[PDB]
């Protein structure tokens, strides 16, 4: 079975609206390999949120890959 | 100078223009400009007061004149009739 | 050959010495860019050259009416003059002659030999050249276009932009002419300089 | 003149306004001895009064009714000295230090904890990077026209 | 590259077989062909109105008769009375001459736009050919070429009177043309152009 999503280390831009990083750029950190994981893709930022926080988890269709 | 004459030949030549002139442009500029609310006119939308009067719309003219359009360029002829009679005597106005 | 304008300073990385007059003088890092490389070494042709002309034909009538045999006045009074034209109309002529040479400069520099073509008499072209070098009919005597050449042009071009500096600041303290001030200086050498001018 | 005003230099009221504040300090001098300090600090002030008086006069301002000096600002060539010169000098220093500190903040980013420089600067980068101001005028054209002075909409983010 | 500007790229929608087109259209308002198309026909249309007007603007002055702005004068006089080579026109009335005109221009332009024929739109036949020139398309084309260069060279010389007398009030075209040829080094656009 073909790894999904993309891999360690790769940049990645972010298109969920209501995020606090929506249109930047970010670390894929892992992939969640589960099938039924709604939410498989772990991203780290610079910059910390409103809340303090630099770490959030999306979808395979929320982030696309920029080379 | 003589508003039994002003008048009256300025209503036979704004129905001149009326009836031969801007007649093509007018009735296919109207077809393209019916009000409407939400995708229907407002008689087919509940308006019951809306409806299009029918006895005073059709006539025997040839290109389809009716008395909407002679009441229509005939208040343009009374009021450039007017307007010319009025800068004679003194009128400095636009 | 590359020298050093300071000894003991290391010079710039984009200046490795492809240039006539190349000496690593960019403290400012102006020309770190390549492109702006390009434009500030035309645009220092350019005003060297005009530098150089307005020196010469700014000092010599001077001296040349000073030895007696002309009656000109000073460079900053000759535009008070008559003139079989008035000043606007020398103004407009210029301006007109002037858009028409310069645009066809400019559109040498956004893209090399694009109007090297003579436009009325379609049998006249200039050769393949380097910017800011033309040959042809601008080199009649047809000259050798070496590398010691354009140095030495170089230098004094950058020595007559100096020197035009110093006529326009001296003129506006003393007010007597570039010739009038090297004789007050010869004069008294000890009491006549720019301390004693503002004092 | 212009707008109904008169040159200071021969207005009633501002030569009655500078007699009055001399006249003023005058009777404050007059309870001193001559040669005391409070008598010579009253007397440069005064010095100083008849100084501001006649620069004003001499430098071209024009006076109102009231006998104050007025400034134009609609370009008048006459009276550049009072707004656009001073303002052509107010922008080359705003531009200079605006030019330096956005220069800074550049160099700086490209560490791995830049906020760390921001709180604590670094005063040997920063002595190399000053001098620059002098020529922003030119380097912030170029900068233009080459695009690296602006982003583009799609790449704003946090 | 464009004709216009040696060295210089032409534009994408330009560079078409179009008579009079030198790729030149920095704003490039003419994308849409839909737009492209009448914008020939007006182009088509100032031209032929300039160079009709450029000799009825020139003859009257010549002819010592007043120059193009003080012909309309009399009609600002409530007793003005109309003119034409020295002969008083009985209708000079002016309300009539603001009737007529309109009553006749409006019928005489609204019949040329219920064509549909776009080509034939521009250059229409009949009674407009009198004595026939469309018998070669290749001498068609240079007529029409030699036709669209004079239209421009008119505007433009409409544009320069109208410049010309806002410059010089009270005066006429030719009248300028005698000033510049009396004193060629002093009476030029340099006093206009640089303000006493
Ligand atoms: C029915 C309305 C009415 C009446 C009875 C008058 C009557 C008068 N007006 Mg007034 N006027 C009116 C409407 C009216 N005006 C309107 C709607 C306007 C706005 C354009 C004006 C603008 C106006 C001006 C600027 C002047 C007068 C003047 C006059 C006087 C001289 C006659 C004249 O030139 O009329 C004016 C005739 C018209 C405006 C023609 C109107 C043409 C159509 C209907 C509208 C425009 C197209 C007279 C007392 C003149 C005067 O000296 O008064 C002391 C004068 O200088 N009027
Ligand atoms: C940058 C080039 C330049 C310009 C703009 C001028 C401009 C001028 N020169 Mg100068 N001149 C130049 C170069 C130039 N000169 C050079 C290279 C020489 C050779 C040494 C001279 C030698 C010269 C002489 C001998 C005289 C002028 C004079 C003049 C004046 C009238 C002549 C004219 O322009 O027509 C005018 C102010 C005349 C004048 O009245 O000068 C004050 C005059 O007598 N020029
Ligand atoms: C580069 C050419 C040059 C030369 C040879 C001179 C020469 C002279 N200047 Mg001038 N000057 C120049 C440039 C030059 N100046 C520049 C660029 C400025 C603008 C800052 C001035 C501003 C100026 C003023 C305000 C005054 C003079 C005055 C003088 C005279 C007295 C000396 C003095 O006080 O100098 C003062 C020097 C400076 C203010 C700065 C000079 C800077 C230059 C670039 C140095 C050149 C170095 C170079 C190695 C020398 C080569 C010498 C020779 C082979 C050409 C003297 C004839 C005085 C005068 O009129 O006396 C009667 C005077 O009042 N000059
Ligand atoms: C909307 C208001 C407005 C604006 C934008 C301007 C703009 C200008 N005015 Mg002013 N002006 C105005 C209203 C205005 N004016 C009004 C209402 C009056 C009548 C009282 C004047 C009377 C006036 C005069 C008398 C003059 C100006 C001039 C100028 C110019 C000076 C610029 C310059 O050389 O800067 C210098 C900047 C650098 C060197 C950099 C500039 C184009 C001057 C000029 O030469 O205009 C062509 C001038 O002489 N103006
Ligand atoms: C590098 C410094 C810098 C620069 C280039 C800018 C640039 C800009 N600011 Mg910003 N700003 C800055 C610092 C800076 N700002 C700081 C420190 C603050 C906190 C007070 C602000 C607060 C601020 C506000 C509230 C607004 C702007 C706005 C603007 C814009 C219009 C100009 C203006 O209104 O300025 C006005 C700004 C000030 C008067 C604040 C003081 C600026 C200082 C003097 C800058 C230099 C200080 C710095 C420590 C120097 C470091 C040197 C280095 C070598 C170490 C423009 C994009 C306006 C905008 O959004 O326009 C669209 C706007 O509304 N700025
Ligand atoms: C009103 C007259 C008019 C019109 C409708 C057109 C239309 C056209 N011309 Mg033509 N042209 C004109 C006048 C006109 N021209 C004049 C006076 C000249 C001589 C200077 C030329 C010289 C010319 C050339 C050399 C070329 C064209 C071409 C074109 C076509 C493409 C450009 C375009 O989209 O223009 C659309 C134009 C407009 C919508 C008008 C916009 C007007 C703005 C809003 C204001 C302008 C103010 C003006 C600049 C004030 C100063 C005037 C002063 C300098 C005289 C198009 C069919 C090109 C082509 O391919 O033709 C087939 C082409 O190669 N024209
Ligand atoms: C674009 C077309 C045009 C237009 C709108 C005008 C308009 C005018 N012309 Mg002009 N004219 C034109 C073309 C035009 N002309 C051409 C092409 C020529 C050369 C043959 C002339 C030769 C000409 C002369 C010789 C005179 C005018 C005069 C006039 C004026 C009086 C017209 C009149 O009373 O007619 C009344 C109706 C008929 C003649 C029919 C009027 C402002 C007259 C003028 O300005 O007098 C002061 C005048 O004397 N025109
Ligand atoms: C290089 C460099 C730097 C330095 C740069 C410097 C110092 C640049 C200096 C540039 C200067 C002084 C340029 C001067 C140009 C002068 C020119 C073109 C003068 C032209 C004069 C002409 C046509 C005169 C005409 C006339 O006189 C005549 C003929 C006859 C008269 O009747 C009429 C007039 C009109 C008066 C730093 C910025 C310091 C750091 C960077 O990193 C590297
Ligand atoms: C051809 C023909 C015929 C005939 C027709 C006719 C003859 C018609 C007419 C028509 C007409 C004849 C119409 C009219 C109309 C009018 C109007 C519509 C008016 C209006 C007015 C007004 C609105 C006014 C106002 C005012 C006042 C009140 C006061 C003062 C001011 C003014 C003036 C403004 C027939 C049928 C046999 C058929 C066959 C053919
Ligand atoms: C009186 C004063 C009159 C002045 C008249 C002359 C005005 C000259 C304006 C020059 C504008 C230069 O900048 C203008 O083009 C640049 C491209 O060349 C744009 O730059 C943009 O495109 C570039 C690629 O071409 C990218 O590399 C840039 O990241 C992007 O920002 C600027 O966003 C725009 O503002
Ligand atoms: C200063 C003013 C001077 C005016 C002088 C008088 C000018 C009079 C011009 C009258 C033109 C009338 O036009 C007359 O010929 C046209 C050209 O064949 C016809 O037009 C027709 O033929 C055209 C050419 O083939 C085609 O576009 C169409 O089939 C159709 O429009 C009109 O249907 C006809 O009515």
């Amino acid at each position: 079975p073909p790894p999904i999503g993309p891999k360690r280390g790769t940049k990645v831009k972010i298109l969920r609206r209501e995020s606090y990083w929506y249109n930047g750029t970010g670390s894929v950190v892992t992939v969640d390999q589960d099938p039924n994981t709604r939410y498989p893709v772990v991203v780290r930022f610079a910059k910390v949120n409103y809340a303090g926080v630099s770490t959030n988890n999306y979808a395979l269709d929320e982030i696309k890959e920029v080379v | 100078l003589e508003p039994s004459v002003v008048i009256s030949l300025s209503t036979g030549l704004s129905l001149v223009l009326g009836r031969f002139v801007f007649f093509n442009f007018q009735r296919e500029n109207v077809a393209k400009q019916v009000p409407a609310q939400n995708g229907k006119t407002h008689f087919d939308a509940g308006d019951v007061r809306a409806k299009e009067f029918a006895g005073i719309l059709k006539s025997n003219d040839p290109v389809g004149f009716n008395i909407v359009d002679v009441l229509a360029w005939g208040s343009i002829g009374h009021i450039v009739a007017y307007y010319i009679l009025a800068t004679t005597s003194n009128g400095y106005d636009p | 050959a590359k020298g050093a304008w300071l000894p003991g300073l290391a010079s710039p990385a984009y200046l490795d010495g492809s240039l006539a007059g190349d000496n690593g003088f960019d403290p400012l890092a102006l020309a770190a860019d390549p492109e702006d490389l390009r434009w500030f070494v035309q645009a220092e042709l350019v005003n060297g050259r005009w530098a150089m002309l307005g020196v010469a034909g700014m000092l010599i009538p001077e001296v040349l009416t000073k030895g007696g045999l002309l009656n000109a006045p000073e460079w900053y009074d000759a535009g008070k003059g008559e003139y079989f034209a008035s000043s606007s109309t020398l103004f407009v002529i210029e301006f007109i002659l002037f858009h028409y040479v310069e645009i066809r400069r400019w559109q040498d520099i956004k893209n090399p030999g694009s109007v090297n073509q003579d436009p009325i008499f379609k049998s006249y072209s200039l050769p393949a050249h380097e910017c800011g070098y033309p040959g042809s009919v601008f080199n009649p005597l047809n000259f050798a276009p070496t590398l010691e050449n354009k140095e030495k042009e170089l230098a004094n071009g950058r020595l007559a932009m100096l020197a035009f500096l110093g006529f326009l600041v001296q003129h506006n303290v003393t007010g007597k002419g570039p010739f009038e001030n090297l004789q007050q200086h010869l004069a008294d050498p000890w009491h006549n300089t720019i301390i004693q001018t503002f004092s | 003149d212009i707008a109904g005003l008169t040159p200071c230099k021969d207005s009633k009221a501002f030569a009655k306004r500078e007699k009055q504040s001399v006249k003023k300090l005058t009777s404050s001098l007059k309870k001193y001895a001559p040669d005391s300090a409070p008598a010579l600090a009253i007397q440069a002030t005064i010095d100083k009064t008849k100084r501001r008086f006649e620069n004003y006069g001499k430098f071209g301002l024009l006076c109102g009714s009231d006998g104050l000096p007025h400034l134009i600002v609609s370009g008048d060539q006459r009276h550049w000295g009072e707004f656009i010169t001073p303002g052509v000098l107010f922008l080359y220093i705003a531009g200079w230090i605006g030019w330096v500190g956005r220069s800074y903040l550049i160099a700086v980013s490209g560490e791995k904890k830049p906020a760390m420089r921001e709180i604590i600067i670094d005063v040997e980068l920063a002595s190399k990077i000053i001098p620059r101001g002098f020529i922003w005028p030119v380097a912030a054209y170029r900068e233009w026209i080459n695009g690296d002075l602006v982003v583009d909409d799609a790449d704003i983010g946090y | 590259s464009a004709e216009w500007f040696p060295g210089q790229p032409r534009p994408a929608h330009l560079d078409g077989s179009s008579p009079g087109d030198f790729g030149f259209d920095p704003l490039g308002l003419a994308t849409v062909p839909a737009n492209f198309e009448r914008f020939k026909e007006s182009e088509i249309y100032h031209c032929r109105w300039a160079m009709l007007a450029v000799p009825g603007v020139l003859l009257p002055e010549a002819l010592g008769l007043g120059n193009w702005v003080k012909a309309q004068e009399w009609a600002a006089i409530p007793g003005g009375q109309a003119t034409y080579l020295g002969n008083p026109v009985p209708w000079g009335n002016l309300p009539t001459i603001l009737a007529i005109e309109f009553l006749a221009i409006a019928f005489a332009e609204q019949q040329r736009t219920m064509e549909k024929d776009p080509e034939k739109k521009k250059y229409p036949g009949g009674a407009f050919d009198p004595l026939g020139f469309s018998k070669d398309p290749v001498k068609f084309e240079e007529l029409k070429l030699k036709e669209i260069k004079n239209g421009r060279l008119a505007m433009l010389a409409f544009v320069g009177f109208v410049v010309q007398q806002s410059a010089y009030p009270g005066t006429g075209p030719l009248e300028n043309l005698g000033s510049h040829l009396a004193d060629p080094w002093h009476n030029n656009i340099g006093d206009i152009v640089i303000p006493r």
